C-alpha cells in the first residue's frame, strides 16, 4: 500500500517527501489517538516522559507554568483575578508573539521546516539544557559541551482538537571523518617603504587527505581535540583559493591597516620574528639595537643572535632556531590590494562592464 | 602536508590545528509541543484573552495543517 | 502665510520639507496646547483614547505601570521604599538604556526617521498587536495576520515642560498591483560525472506585466492568495539576470554541494524527475533497476514508464506525463561556478585589477 | 510568461505563485510617546533616580528639539 | 627576570604577549592572594569599591542579587524552599546558558579576548551605566552621551578555588585627531527620459588633512561637534571611490529607485533645488508652472525667479542665491548601474571567469 | 577642500560636517567577575543545582585556565 499517490499530490520535494514516509513510519494514524490525546490531559509537567508502547518515550513540553504555580492564594488579597487576568494576557500575547514570529507566514516550508533547539527558547519556556539533559547528556560531558549548537528539529503531525504539534528531534552522535585537520591560521602587520600592510586570508582552513575546504565560523566550536561542527559546515573553496595556503604566497592578497593598530612581533616554535624596522628591537645583554636590511621585510631571532631580547620593554628569553634563515624576497611576488566593501566591488564590476562596453 | 616554509615569510602562523567531527543521527525521538497553556488551575480566568487565543490558532495553524494534510492524504 | 522661509532654514530634504508641512497641518500650535497637556496629567492607562475635536483620537502610551499597580500596599512589609527604588531604579535606568539606544544619539534623522512598529516594544511596554487592535484590525483578519511586518510610524512633536514626543502613525490599507506575480522558485542537484552541482538561482521572481523584479525575503509574508510586502520591497534585476528566468539556462551559474547533502528526486504536476544514475530508482511490480544514458543529465517517471517506483524504500505512485519528453542537453551550455565569499569576489577583481595593470 | 519547459531540464520547478499587494497611506492617527512614567503613585519615592532621568531627558531630547523648532521656526 | 621564555612556551601572538606583560605587571601572585580572596566572600553588592595596596580600586560584581533579598520570610508561606529552588534553578541555568554563550567554547581567544561593555549586560546584572558612572562619568556629561559604545574589557587572570576571573577596563579618555572632518552625504532622486535614477556613494566620508578615508556606522555616533568612533573606524577607501567625492562625478554610479519612491526636491543654503521636469513646480504670486530644457537635469530656484513656489500643495519662500547658474551637462558623463546583490556580483566573475576561460 | 560645485548637479548636499575624536587609554582598572553567586542567603537551598553548576565550571573555565597557564608559566 501507499499514502504517497502522485496524481492526487502534485508538487512536493525530497525533503517533504522524506518527512511524510516517516511520518508514516509513525502509526500514530493507526493507533488510536485517544491514548495520546488523553494522556495529555493531566501531564501538568514542563517537560513530561509519557512513554508510548512498541514507540520512542514522547516527551512532553508546557510554556508559562510557574506564575500559574505561584499567585493562587496570595492573589486573593495580593493581585485581583483580573488584574493577573490583564497580566497573564499581556505575556499570552507575547506568547503569541513569539510562536507567530517562529511558527507564523514567515515560516516557509512546515513539510522541510527545520528549527534549531536555540531559537525556540521562550517558546520551550526559556531552558534549553534541561531538556538534552533528559535526553541524557550531562553537560559535563564531550557531547553537551562541544556540541550545543546543532540539535535539530522538525515537525512531524498537527492535531485540530489537540490544537497540538508533534516534533520529532534527533540524537547527536559524534564520528570523525578519517583525515580532517582544522588550522586556524594567523598573520602580523608589516611595512614596505612607509607603507603598513598584511596579508588577507580565510580565517580558517579545513584539510581532509588531499582536499582543503573552507570553514564556517558560526556553528564550528573548537575543543583541544577536534573541531565540532554541528550543522554542515563544509563549505567549498576556489582553486585560486586553494592555490595560496598550500605552497605559494604570489596570489595570496594584502591589505593596508586600520588605523596604526598591526601585529608587529610574534613568538613561535620558541622564535621571535617580528619586523625590527618598525619598532625597538634591543639585544638585552649586549645592549644594541638591531638594524635590517631595506632589501628585507622582517627579521626572526633565535637563541644564537641574541639570547635576551627587548621589545618597547619587555624582557624575552628565546630558544633554538626552528626555521630556515632569511634569504632574499623581492623576488617572490606580493599580493594585490583587498577592500571589503561590494560598493567598490560594485563600481569595479560596473567599471568591468564599462570594458565589456 | 602544509608548506608552511613558505608561509611564515610574510607571517602565517597557525596556533591551532585540531581534528574534525560530524554528528550523526541512528534514531529519533518525539516531542509534543502543546500550544495551550494546560493551566486549569486558571480558575475560570483569561478566559477572554485565551478564546481570543483560540481564534488566533487558527491563522497559526491552518496553512500548516493543510500543508500536512496534503503530504498525508495524498 | 508660510512657516517655511529658505533663507532662515538653509537645508533641508524631502521628506524634512514633507514632514514640516504636514506637521502644520496640526494646528496643534494654533489650539492651545494646554488642553492637549492638561489631558495627559491623569490618563493613568498604558494606551488610552483621548480625542481632539476636529482631528484624529489622539492615543496616549506608558511604559512600566504594572509593577507600580502591584507592590504598594504590600512592599509596606514586602519590600522596602528603598529596596523597591533600588529596584525601579534597576528598571528605570533600563528603560533609559532603551530610549538611548533608539531614541538617543544614533538616531539620524528625527524630522525623517522611520521608526517601525516592532523596534519600539520595550519602549511601547512590550506589547504590539494591542494598539494595532485599538487601531480596528482584529489579528483573526487579512490584514493583521499577513501584514504585521511595516506598519511605520514617525516624529511630528517636541514639548520640553510636557517632555513628550508626538508621533503620527498610518494605516495599513492594501492594494494590490494589477499585474503582479510572485513564483518561488526551488532546484535539486545532480551530477555530471561524479562532480555533484545544482544551479544558483534569487530564491523569488516576481513578474509586473512584462517587467519581472528580484523581491526581498525579510518584510515579505506569504499568505496563500499574494506576496505581502509591507515596506517597498521591488528592489530591481539585472538583464544578465532577468534573462535567466523566462527561458534560457545558457547563463544561469551552478553550484558544487555542501557536503553530500542535495535533492536528488522531486513530485512536480505528478512526476517524478530525479537523476537515478546517483541513487536507487527501482521498478516496484517489475521488480528492476533503471538505468540511465551517460549523455544525459536525470531521468522523468509518469505512469507509463512504471506505474510505482521504489526511491530507496518508498512506494510512489505516479500519475500521467505532464512535460515533453528528455532531447539531448549537451547542445545546450551550463553556467559557471559561484562562490559567496566577498574575498574571493575580491581577490578576482584584484586578479581584475592586476589584469588592468 | 514563463518558459517552464527550459527550467525542468536542469530542476526549476515553483512550488507556489501568489499575487502582490502594497499597503497604501490614506490618512494618518496620532500617538503621544510620554516618556516620563506618569506613576504618581511612586508616593514620594524614586525622587534621585527620575531627578537624574530628568538631566539624562536632555542629552535624549534636545538635539532632536532643536532639529524640530529649524523645521518649524524657519 | 622573566615570565617569558620561548622555548617552554612556543606558540603566541602580540596581543597575547603584551596581555601576559600586562599581568606580570600586576604583582598579585608576588603579594598574597590570599587577601583578595578573604576580601570576597562578604562583599554581599552588585558593584562594590575593594581597595587594593598601591594599585587601582578593585570593582567586584554580582549577578543575581535581587531575588535572594526577595523571598526569604515570605517564600515560608508564599513559595517552598524547593518551589524556589526550581525557581532558581531556572535562572541559574539561563545564567549558565549566558555564560557558556560568552565565556564559553565559541570564545576563541581568551589570552588577547575583547569582551564589550554592552555584550556583558545579563552577565553583568542587566546594568550597564552604573558601573561607568563608578568610574566617575555623569551619562550627564561629554564623554558617558556621546561615547557608551566602546568601552572595552579584557581578560587578565583565573583562579580556580575562588573560580573567578579577574577582568581590567579601560577609562574613556577622548582626544581628536589634528584635521579630521566628517561629512554626511545625502541624495536626490531624478529622471533621464522616463528613467528614475540617483546617485549610488558611501554614507559618511571622512577627510584627515588631504587624506579621506571611509568610514563606519556601527559604533560611530554624531554629537554635533565631533564624530565619535570608539571603535577603532578608520577602515581604508579606493582611489576609483577616493576620487568621486573630491571634485568629479564621472565615474561615481547611479541606480534605479525602489518602487516610485524618491527625493524630487531638496533645501540647501536657502536654495530649492529639484528636477520640476517631474513632480509640480509653479510660481505662487505669478501663477504659472515651469518647464524645463530637455537638455538639463534639475532645476533650481533662488528669490530672483520666483519669490515664493509651490511643491505639490506647499508654500515656499526662498532666499538669496548661493550657487553657480545650470551650465549644460551632456558633456559631463554619468556612472553605470548599481546592483547590490552577490550572486549578481557573483554571475558577472562567474562571466569574468567565462572572458578568461 | 571638497569642490561640491561639481557635487550639486547630480545633488549630493551634506547635511551636516563634524570633527573626530578617538579615544585613548592612560591606564587601567581591576574588575572581578565572581561567577559564583555569593549568596549564602540561600539558607542551605539551590544545592543540587549548584552542585551541577560547579561542575559546569571546569567545561566553563578550564580551556582558559589552561591557555593563560601556558602564557604565565613560560
Amino acid at each position: 500500500g501507499v499514502v504517497l499517490a502522485g496524481a492526487a499530490l502534485g508538487v512536493a520535494t525530497a525533503a517533504q517527501i522524506t518527512a511524510g514516509i516517516a511520518l508514516h513510519q509513525s502509526n500514530l494514524n493507526a493507533q488510536a489517538i485517544q491514548s495520546l490525546r488523553t494522556s495529555l490531559e493531566q501531564s501538568n509537567k514542563a517537560i513530561e516522559e509519557i512513554r508510548e508502547a512498541t514507540q520512542e518515550t514522547v516527551i512532553a513540553v508546557q510554556g508559562v507554568q510557574d506564575y500559574v504555580n505561584n499567585e493562587l492564594v496570595p492573589a486573593m488579597q495580593h493581585m485581583s483575578c483580573e488584574l493577573v487576568g490583564q497580566r497573564l494576557g499581556l505575556k499570552l500575547l507575547r506568547y503569541y508573539t513569539e510562536l507567530l514570529s517562529i511558527f507564523g507566514p514567515s515560516l516557509r516550508d512546515p513539510i522541510s521546516a527545520e528549527i534549531s533547539i536555540q531559537a525556540l527558547s521562550y517558546a520551550l519556556g526559556g531552558e534549553i539544557h534541561k531538556i538534552l539533559e533528559k535526553l541524557g547528556y550531562s553537560g559535563n560531558d564531550m557531547i553537551a559541551i562541544l556540541e550545543s549548537r546543532g540539535i535539530k528539529t522538525k515537525i512531524t503531525h498537527v492535531d485540530l482538537p489537540g490544537k497540538l504539534i508533534i516534533l520529532s528531534i534527533s540524537y547527536p552522535t559524534l564520528s570523525e571523518v578519517k583525515g580532517v585537520i582544522v588550522h586556524r591560521l594567523e598573520a602580523v602587520s608589516y611595512n614596505i617603504g612607509s607603507q603598513e600592510w598584511y596579508t588577507t586570508v580565510p580565517r580558517y582552513v579545513a584539510t581532509n587527505g588531499y582536499l582543503i575546504s573552507n570553514f564556517d565560523e558560526s556553528p564550528c566550536v573548537f575543543v583541544s581535540e577536534s573541531a565540532i561542527c554541528s550543522q554542515n559546515s563544509l563549505y567549498p573553496m576556489s582553486p585560486l583559493l586553494q592555490q595560496c595556503i598550500r605552497g605559494d604566497t604570489s596570489s595570496c592578497a594584502r591589505t593596508l591597516v586600520s588605523g596604526t593598530m598591526g601585529n608587529k612581533f610574534i613568538l613561535s616554535k620558541g622564535n621571535i620574528v617580528a619586523n625590527c624596522a618598525s619598532i625597538l628591537c634591543k639585544c638585552y645583554s649586549t645592549g644594541t639595537i638591531i638594524n635590517q636590511s631595506p632589501d628585507k621585510l622582517l627579521t626572526f631571532i633565535a637563541s644564537d643572535t641574541c639570547p635576551l631580547v627587548e621589545i618597547d620593554g619587555v624582557t624575552i628569553q628565546v630558544g633554538g632556531r626552528q626555521y630556515p634563515d632569511m634569504v632574499y624576497e623581492s623576488k617572490v611576488a606580493l599580493g594585490p590590494a583587498i577592500s571589503l566593501e561590494r560598493l567598490d566591488v560594485g563600481t569595479n564590476l560596473g567599471n568591468a562592464l564599462k570594458k565589456l562596453d | 602536508q602544509i608548506h608552511w616554509n613558505n608561509l611564515s615569510t610574510i607571517g602565517i602562523i597557525g596556533t591551532d590545528s585540531v581534528h574534525y567531527k560530524i554528528m550523526t543521527r541512528p534514531s529519533h525521538q518525539y516531542l509534543v509541543i502543546k500550544l495551550m497553556p494546560n493551566v486549569s488551575l486558571i480558575d475560570n480566568c483569561t478566559k477572554a484573552e485565551l478564546g481570543e487565543y483560540e481564534k488566533l490558532l487558527n491563522s497559526v495553524l491552518e496553512p500548516i495543517n493543510q500543508a500536512l494534510t496534503l503530504m498525508t492524504k495524498n
